[PDB]
């Protein structure tokens, strides 16, 4: 009955808003990194870093305002607000690209402490752990995308912006220079994502239109107590539908929603490890027999081929402004341009 | 018989207080000519 | 009975491995034309003059392609919506130079999935269910309408419907974002709300169930084996899962009703897909995504970017590569 | 079951609560409106004003091109801008 | 509490109108009421149009969508679609909005006072909807409304001023229709035209005698229809084919809606007759035909032989054929080739364009027409920022036929689902399991295993 | 950067005469331009013939000299080709021909001069942007 055991008994007290030993670190984190976005898309440019307006205050609206990433002359540094770039000065400090990193490392560690929060009430409930292993899948994308992809390139000037339009222009950015569609591990997370959102459906609407009529009225959500111990659907009559629809069905219940957890999440998983690659410019960018005889045979087209030519105009009209460290100049002659367009 | 100081109520202040505050900010700026 | 019942009773019978029913059979012949072409097309056939500029794209195997390149590709812009069948051609030589095999495709498949959807509703009829799973698959489908039909009338021309293959699609999404900005189009934000919700809500429930199945299993044997198929009792503890769930967040914003769970997990992805193939049916139309293309300047009147305008710029650079030798005239107006 | 605060719609109903908050949140509001239109966010955040983003003749950027030198970059662009 | 709470409508609150499926009273007051919300916004809107109108811009640079209905049948406009009054435009107006007071007045008084149950109080108004007699004579009542208001706009086409014809001679004018067509191999033909390209259904109707002709039988046979239906009574094979239920008539009628819903996109979008495009905007075909038009005349005036011009890709640079053969524009426009309007014919002979008349007869207007419709083409954002998606700020504009066929297909998906959903519920309804499966006699439970 | 009365000073006529215009004809003649030209000439290119841009420099090479506001006012009363050689109202708007051209029907001598200054006051702006087309988005 040591003061440890004192502190433990109310940090794991029943209250509308947990705590734990996981919200030491969760919710500062949590609140910091939403606190710094709000903060910044509010009222902070970003035009020292990157020749851009990217506040409310600026006039930006909710689809244009970012927290951008840093100048590219800054490197990888962790722009601590005492370290030798901003020397303490906060208003230096926003103007240099602080609040990203700020954003960054802080939300990096509220993840963390709602990944503890999950291991940390699932222990107190005595629940199997899976909703926990399940939020792998978000911090695997979070840390390849954010973090690991910058440090592989020249700066986090390449890392996403926070900012719907800054995501808009890193999906493009990654179709014109990594060719990133082309990329067997976009591909297979792709079909995660989109599975498990097709199998959200379905087993949604399967439930909803297999029920057992355990009321009266015409609202079927009132027939069901929490507390009941009957399945409130019809597992072989979906199974059945199924069968005869698809010629596949689900039979098991506990493999059904196993398969839930496991498609999204190994999706997003798979999509990390295709950023990772992308981190060091090892793309899937090519087909080499199909540029060997592309070269040789000026009638040979695809629409691989017709997409390279799309990623070209991306490239040249999109960096000089896109990257303006570079100071990039290029003459409209040297724009390549298809007929009248 | 509640308490009016709860964790609860640090909760929904530390989100809320800020809120209205950037709120006036945000309908202020509506206002700024170039 | 007479040998017209006894067709009926077998087309309508709830017998049968697979259910025939009356949509059974449109779709059967419908999907079986779509698919045995669809095949054929995309292992031989030869290139197709998509864009009507006498420039053929390889789209098959045999002249070339892999599994991630190869497409069987759009009839050409000189059709535009114009009727192609075999018939209309001179040979099939023709048919197959001008992408007579993707009209028969789309309109079959088309034509089939539409009866795919109607067999959900029929069958759910004959075994006593709740009619709406159909409705989920209209979702789906909506979203096929879209790419393969509403937006080719739009443009006027099925050369601009979305391509039968991996790189086709690709193609398809970056000239779509030239000419409309449909990052920028809400429905199109709604469309990934929905997906990427649905593919958390997946994770989330099959996580929360599987999290709180009952101990029925010892630790050699799977876990899956503690259900049994048809039994009354429910594998997992409801209550449970919400005691984790509504601690993980407030104790209010978890469910606790069954039904209404999973009515939320239908109702998200249904509607953010619906949107989403909305969105496709009207950039049919011309009306797009936001503009914001210079929209904020300075004291002076200097162009102050922001992350649009950087957007612009690669719309811009997608819009005068795409299809390189295909415009005359400044103006790319379809 | 209830972990023992008082209900939020107890609290949002009772009239000790809207005498309160009819003048908080109002004074928040009133508060933040202030910050923007005394000119104070410009010169706590650094934001650019509509008049202070390019030199009356310059069209280049202000853009910071050295990790030390950065915070001393800054400082030579606001200047030249008088 | 005459239902009104769902322990005793069995209804919840956000499917309460249900509630009404057996409140005759209640529910005429809900179509009433509602009914006045539709003439109250033909009213509202109209007027907001009036108000916000200049005369000197074209209708569409102002976003207007009623005011081209009105200035279609012939009020307020005069040659080449120039306003020449807009007091029938404030007439219009007010007439609808003055009377969507005196049907408020009627829902709200039968959806509140009046009596919940029309079938006590009256034989006449009230009625089950089990009752396929009943059933058919409203069916026929309404259907004899619809002949009669179809038989309207022949009356105002034929004897009340005329309709505006884009295609009159000497750039549009309104017209009085003397000779409508009755030959039903054209009214018709127009049903079996394909709805493919250079058909397009009833879309490709061309000219203003086929659509007073088309409403001269329709409002007959509406007429008929609504007399056959009053008289009869659905035969076995009817009544054994559907659901005779309140939700399946309104599954039915979905259905219908999405139909025509669907129809009136592709009607605005393609069709520049019954939409003149002087008041609605070019459409897509249109306007990127008017395009090639404008760089023929610029280049031919600078000495380019257009007929021989050997475009980048072998075929023309201007000119080309279509696939049978029509000489037609060249470049991406080869796709419109099916575009027919009134600046356009003047150059057409029997294989298509016309190198010689090209080259001698474009009046001045055809170049003024060729140059407004090409930069007015129905391309803009979402904001209303007129242009390819590439184009900076500048133009404030949206084509209203790009508004109308967004907002249209829209709305027709949406009654489609809602043909589905109430469709499927009424099918469940009537055979007793919408409600779920009952546990004590599971169908599938008494099927034999698929294996 | 502002806009000082500098920026809005522009060339009156050919013989170096200037006039000096407010922020309220500036911005006048930024909103008619836009009611009244930019369907054609939006960011001083010219979509229906792409040659001929608003550039100053291009004012200033036609026939008569356009880079001045007299010679802008002129052109919207009574437009020729860019050697001077032919009338074209008939095909552009102008004063001339507000009969076929409507939207110049209520426009003032006053109005004409906001445009003229907005199209001489912008490429001072914009510099490259007003009338380079895409390139410089
Ligand atoms: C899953 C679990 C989830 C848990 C997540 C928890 C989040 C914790 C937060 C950690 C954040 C780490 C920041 C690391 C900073 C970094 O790296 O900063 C980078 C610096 C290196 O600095 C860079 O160095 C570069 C190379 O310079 C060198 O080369 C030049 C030659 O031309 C010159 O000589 C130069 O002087 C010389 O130093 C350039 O100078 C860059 O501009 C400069 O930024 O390293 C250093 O700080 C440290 C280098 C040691 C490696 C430390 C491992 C961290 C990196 C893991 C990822 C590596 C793989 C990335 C993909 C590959
Ligand atoms: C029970 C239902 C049973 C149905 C079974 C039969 C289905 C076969 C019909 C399918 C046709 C669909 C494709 C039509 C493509 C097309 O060109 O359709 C457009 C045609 C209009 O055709 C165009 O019509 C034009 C008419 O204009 C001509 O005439 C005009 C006269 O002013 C102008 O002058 C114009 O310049 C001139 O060219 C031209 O002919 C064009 O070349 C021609 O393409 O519209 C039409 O026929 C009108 C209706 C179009 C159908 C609406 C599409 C339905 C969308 C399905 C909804 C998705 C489902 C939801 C998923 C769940
Ligand atoms: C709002 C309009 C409306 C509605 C809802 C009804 C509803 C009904 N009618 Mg009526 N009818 C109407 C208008 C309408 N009618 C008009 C205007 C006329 C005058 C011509 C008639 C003449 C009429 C007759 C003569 C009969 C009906 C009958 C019926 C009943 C069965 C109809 C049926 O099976 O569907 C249609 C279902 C079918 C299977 C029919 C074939 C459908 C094919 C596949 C469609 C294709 C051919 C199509 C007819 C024309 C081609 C157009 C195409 C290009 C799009 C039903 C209650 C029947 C009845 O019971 O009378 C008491 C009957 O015999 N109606
Ligand atoms: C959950 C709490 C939490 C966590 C994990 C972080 C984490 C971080 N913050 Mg944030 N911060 C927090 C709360 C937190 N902060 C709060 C409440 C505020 C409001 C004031 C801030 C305000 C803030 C600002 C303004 C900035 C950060 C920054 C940072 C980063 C660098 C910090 C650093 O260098 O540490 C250095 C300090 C330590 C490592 C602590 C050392 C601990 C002791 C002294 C070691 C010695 C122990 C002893 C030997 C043994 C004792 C044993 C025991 C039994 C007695 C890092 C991501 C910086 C950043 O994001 O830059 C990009 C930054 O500029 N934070
Ligand atoms: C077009 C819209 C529309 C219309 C016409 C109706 C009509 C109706 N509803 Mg529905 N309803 C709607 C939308 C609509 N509803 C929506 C969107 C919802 C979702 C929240 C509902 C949910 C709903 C439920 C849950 C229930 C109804 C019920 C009813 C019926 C009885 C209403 C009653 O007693 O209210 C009494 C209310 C009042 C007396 C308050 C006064 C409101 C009046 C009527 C409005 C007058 C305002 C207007 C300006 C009048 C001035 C004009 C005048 C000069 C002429 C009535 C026929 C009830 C029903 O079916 O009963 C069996 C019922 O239980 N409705
Ligand atoms: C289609 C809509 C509709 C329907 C079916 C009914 C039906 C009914 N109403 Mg209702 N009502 C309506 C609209 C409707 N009303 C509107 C719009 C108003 C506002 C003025 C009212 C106000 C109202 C009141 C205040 C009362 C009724 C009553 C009644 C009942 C007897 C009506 C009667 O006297 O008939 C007898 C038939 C006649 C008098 C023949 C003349 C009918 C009119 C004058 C012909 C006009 C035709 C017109 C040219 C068609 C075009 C209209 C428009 C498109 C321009 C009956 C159940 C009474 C009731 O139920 O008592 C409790 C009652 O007290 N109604
Ligand atoms: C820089 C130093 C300044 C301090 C800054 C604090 C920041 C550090 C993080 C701590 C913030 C969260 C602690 C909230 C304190 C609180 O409300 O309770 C503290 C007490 C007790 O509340 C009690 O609240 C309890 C309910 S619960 O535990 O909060 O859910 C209940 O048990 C009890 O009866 C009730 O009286 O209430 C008061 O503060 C009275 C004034
Ligand atoms: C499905 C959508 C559900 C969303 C919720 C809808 C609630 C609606 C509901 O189901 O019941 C409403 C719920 C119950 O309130 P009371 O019991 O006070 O109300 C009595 C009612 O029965 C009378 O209607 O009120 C709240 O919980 C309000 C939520 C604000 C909560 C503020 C807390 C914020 C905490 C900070 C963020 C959490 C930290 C997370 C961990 C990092
Ligand atoms: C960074 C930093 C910091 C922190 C800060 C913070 C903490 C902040 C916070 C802040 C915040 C916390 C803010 C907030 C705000 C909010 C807002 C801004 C909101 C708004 C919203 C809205 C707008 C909404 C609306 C809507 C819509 C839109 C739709 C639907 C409906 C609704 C109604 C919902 C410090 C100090 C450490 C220092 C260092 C730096
Ligand atoms: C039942 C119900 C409901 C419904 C309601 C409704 C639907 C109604 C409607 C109503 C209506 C529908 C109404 C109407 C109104 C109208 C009016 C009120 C009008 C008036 C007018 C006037 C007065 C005019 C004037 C003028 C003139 C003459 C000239 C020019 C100027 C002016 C415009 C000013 C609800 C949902 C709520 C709830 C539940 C129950
Ligand atoms: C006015 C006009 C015109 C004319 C038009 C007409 C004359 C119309 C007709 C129309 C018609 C004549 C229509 C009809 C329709 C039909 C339908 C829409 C049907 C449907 C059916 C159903 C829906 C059925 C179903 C079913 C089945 C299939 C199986 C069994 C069961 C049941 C019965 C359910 C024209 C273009 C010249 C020009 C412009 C104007
Ligand atoms: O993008 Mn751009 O726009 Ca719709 O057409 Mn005109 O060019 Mn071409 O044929 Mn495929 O596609
Ligand atoms: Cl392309
Ligand atoms: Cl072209
Ligand atoms: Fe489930």
């Amino acid at each position: 009955r040591g003061w440890f055991d004192i502190l433990d008994d109310w940090l794991k007290r029943d209250r509308f808003v947990f705590v734990g030993w996981s919200g030491i670190l969760l919710f500062p984190c949590a609140y910091l990194a939403l606190g710094g976005w709000l903060t910044g898309t509010t009222f902070v440019t970003s035009w020292y870093t990157h020749g851009l307006a990217s506040s409310y205050l600026e006039g930006c609206n909710f689809l244009t305002v970012a927290v951008s990433t840093p100048a590219n002359s800054m490197g990888h540094s962790l722009l601590l607000l005492w370290g030798p770039e901003a020397q303490g000065d906060f208003t230096r400090w926003c103007q240099l690209g602080g609040l990203w990193t700020f954003i960054a490392l802080h939300g990096a560690f509220g993840l963390i402490g709602f990944m503890l929060r999950q291991f940390e009430i699932a222990r107190l409930v005595g629940v199997r752990p899976y909703n926990a292993i399940a939020f792998s899948a978000p911090i695997a994308v979070f840390v390849s995308v954010f973090l690991i992809y910058p440090l592989g390139q020249s700066s986090w000037f390449f890392a996403p912006s926070f900012g719907v339009a800054a995501i808009f222009r890193f999906l493009l950015f990654f179709q014109g220079f990594h060719n990133w569609t082309l990329n067997p591990f976009h591909m297979m997370g792709v079909a995660g994502v989109l599975g498990g959102a097709l199998l959200c459906a379905i087993h949604g609407a399967t439930v909803e239109n297999t029920l057992f009529q355990d009321g009266e009225g015409a609202s079927t959500f009132r027939a069901f107590n929490p507390t009941q111990a009957e399945e409130t659907y019809s597992m072989v009559t979906a199974n059945r539908f199924w069968s005869q629809i698809f010629g596949i069905a689900f039979s098991n219940k506990r493999w059904l929603h196993f398969f839930m957890l496991f498609v999204p999440v190994t999706g997003l998983w798979m999509s990390a490890i295709g950023v990772v690659g992308l981190a060091l410019n090892l793309r899937s960018y090519d087909f080499i027999s199909q540029e060997i005889r592309a070269a040789e045979d000026p009638e040979f087209e695809t629409f691989y081929t017709k997409n390279l030519l799309l990623n070209e105009g991306i490239r040249a009209w999109m960096a000089p402004q896109d990257q303006p460290h570079e100071n990039f100049v290029f003459p409209e002659e040297v724009l390549p341009r298809g007929n009248a367009l | 018989s509640y308490p009016i100081f709860t964790v609860r109520w640090v909760a929904v202040h530390t989100l809320a207080v800020p809120t209205i505050f950037f709120l006036g900010a945000i309908a202020a700026m509506q206002f700024i000519q170039r | 009975a007479n040998l017209w019942e006894r067709f009926c009773n077998w087309v309508t019978s709830t017998d049968n491995r697979l259910y025939v029913g009356w949509f059974g059979v449109i779709m059967i012949p419908t999907l079986l034309a779509a698919t045995i072409c669809f095949v054929i097309a995309f292992i031989a056939a030869p290139p197709v003059d998509i864009d009507g500029i006498r420039e053929p794209v390889s789209g098959s195997l045999l002249y070339g392609n892999n599994i991630i390149t190869g497409a069987v590709v759009p009839s050409s812009n000189a059709i535009g919506l114009h009727f192609y069948p075999i018939w209309e051609a001179a040979s099939l030589d023709e048919w197959l130079y001008n992408g007579g095999p993707y009209q028969l495709i789309i309109f079959h498949f088309l034509l089939g999935a539409s009866c795919y959807m109607g067999r959900q509703w029929e069958l759910s009829y004959r075994l006593g269910m709740r009619p709406w799973i159909c409705v989920a698959y209209s979702a789906p489908l909506a979203s096929a309408f879209a790419v393969f039909l509403i937006y080719p009338i739009g443009q006027g021309s099925f050369s601009d419907g979305m391509p039968l293959g991996i790189s086709g699609t690709f193609n398809f999404m970056i000239v779509f974002q030239a000419e409309h900005n449909i990052l920028m189009h809400p429905f199109h934000q709604l469309g990934v709300a929905g997906v990427f919700g649905g593919a958390l809500f997946c994770a989330m429930h099959g996580s929360l169930v599987t999290s709180s199945l009952i101990r029925e299993t010892t630790e050699t044997e799977s876990a899956n084996y503690g259900y049994k198929f048809g039994q009354e009792e429910e594998t997992y503890n409801i209550v449970a899962a919400h005691g984790y769930f509504g601690r993980l967040i407030f104790q209010y914003a978890s469910f606790n009703n069954s039904r209404s769970l999973h009515f939320f997990l239908a109702a998200w992805p249904v509607v953010g897909v619906w949107f989403t193939a909305l969105g496709i049916s009207t950039m049919a139309f011309n009306l797009n995504g936001f503009n914001f293309n210079h929209s904020v300047i300075d004291a002076k009147g200097n162009v102050i970017n922001t992350w649009a305008d950087i957007i612009n710029r690669a719309n811009l650079g997608m819009e005068v590569m795409h299809e390189r030798n295909a415009h005359n005239f400044p103006l790319d107006l379809a | 079951g209830t972990t023992g605060e008082r209900p939020f719609s107890d609290i949002i109903t009772s009239v000790r609560y809207w005498v309160i908050h009819s003048i908080t949140i109002p004074a928040l509001f009133i508060a933040g409106w202030l910050f923007v239109s005394t000119g104070l966010a410009y010169d706590v955040f650094g934001t650019p004003r509509p008049d202070s983003y390019y030199a009356q003749e310059q069209r280049s950027i202000p853009l910071v091109t050295d990790r030390f030198e950065a915070k001393q970059q800054v400082e030579t662009f606001l200047e030249q801008l008088k | 509490a005459t239902n009104r709470d769902q322990e005793s409508s069995g209804f919840a609150w956000w499917a309460g109108n249900a509630r009404l499926i057996n409140l005759s009273g209640k529910l005429l007051g809900a179509h009433v009421a509602h009914a006045g919300l539709i003439v109250f916004w033909a009213g509202a809107m109209t007027l907001f149009e009036l108000a916000h109108f200049i005369p000197e811009k074209p209708m569409y640079e102002q976003g207007l969508i009623l005011i081209p209905h009105i200035a279609t049948l012939g009020w307020g406009v005069g040659p080449g679609g120039e306003v020449v009054d807009t007091f029938p435009f404030f007439v219009v107006g007010v007439v609808h909005l003055i009377s969507s007071a005196v049907l408020g007045f009627g829902g709200v008084y039968h959806a509140i006072r009046g009596p919940e149950t029309l079938e006590e109080y009256s034989s006449f108004f009230g009625y089950d909807w089990k009752d396929k007699n009943k059933m058919t004579t409203i069916l026929g009542f309404h259907l004899i409304v619809l002949g009669i208001g179809a038989l309207l706009l022949v009356a105002k086409a034929m004897f009340f001023g005329g309709l505006y014809d884009t295609w009159a001679p000497g750039g549009g004018d309104v017209r009085v229709i003397t000779n409508p067509t009755l030959d039903p191999r054209v009214i018709f033909g127009y049903l079996l035209k394909s709805p493919f390209g250079g058909e397009g259904w009833i879309v490709s109707v061309n000219n203003l005698e086929d659509v007073v002709g088309g409403h001269i039988w329709i409002g007959l046979i509406c007429i008929a229809g609504g007399i056959w239906h009053i008289l009869t009574t659905p035969f076995g094979w009817a009544r054994r084919a559907f659901i005779w239920s309140g939700e399946a008539y309104l599954s039915y009628s979905l259905g219908a809606l999405s139909m025509m819903g669907f129809i009136a996109t592709c009607f605005v979008w393609f069709n520049n007759t019954v939409y003149p495009s002087e008041f609605y905007g070019p459409t897509g075909p249109e306007a990127s035909q008017a395009q090639a038009m404008t760089f023929l005349i610029r280049d031919q005036k600078l000495g380019a032989n257009v007929g021989s011009a050997q475009g980048p890709t072998g075929l023309g640079k201007y000119l080309m054929r279509s696939p049978t053969g029509e000489i037609i524009f060249g470049g991406e426009t080869m796709r419109f080739w099916d575009f027919r309007g009134p600046w356009l014919e003047p150059l057409r002979g029997p294989n298509g364009l016309d190198l010689n008349k090209i080259k001698n007869d474009i009046q001045p207007w055809q170049e003024r027409r060729a140059a407004e419709y090409m930069t007015h083409a129905p391309l803009g954002s979402l904001n209303s920022v007129g242009g390819v998606a590439t184009e900076i700020n500048s133009v404030n504009f949206v084509s209203p036929r790009s508004w109308l066929a967004t907002s249209h297909f829209v709305l027709a998906f949406f009654f489609l689902v809602g043909h589905l959903w109430h469709a499927g519920r009424a099918r469940a309804a009537a055979a007793g399991f919408e409600k779920g499966i009952d546990r004590e006699s599971e169908p599938v439970l008494s099927m034999p295993s698929l294996d | 950067a502002e806009l000082t009365p500098e920026v809005l000073t522009v060339p009156l006529n050919s013989e170096g005469k200037t006039i000096t215009l407010t922020e309220k004809q500036y911005l006048e003649g930024k909103r008619l331009f836009q009611y009244a030209c930019a369907s054609c000439h939006v960011g001083g290119i010219t979509k229906t013939n792409p040659s001929l841009d608003l550039r100053t420099e291009t004012l200033a090479l036609a026939t008569p000299p356009r880079d001045n506001i007299e010679g802008l006012v002129d052109y919207m009363k009574n437009p020729t080709t860019y050697d001077g050689e032919q009338e074209i109202a008939e095909v552009h708007p102008s004063l001339r021909s507000a009969d076929i051209f409507p939207k110049m029907r209520n426009l003032t001598e006053k109005d004409l001069v906001a445009i003229a200054g907005h199209i001489l006051v912008e490429p001072k702006i914009l510099g490259d942007k007003w009338g380079g087309g895409k390139v410089y988005y």
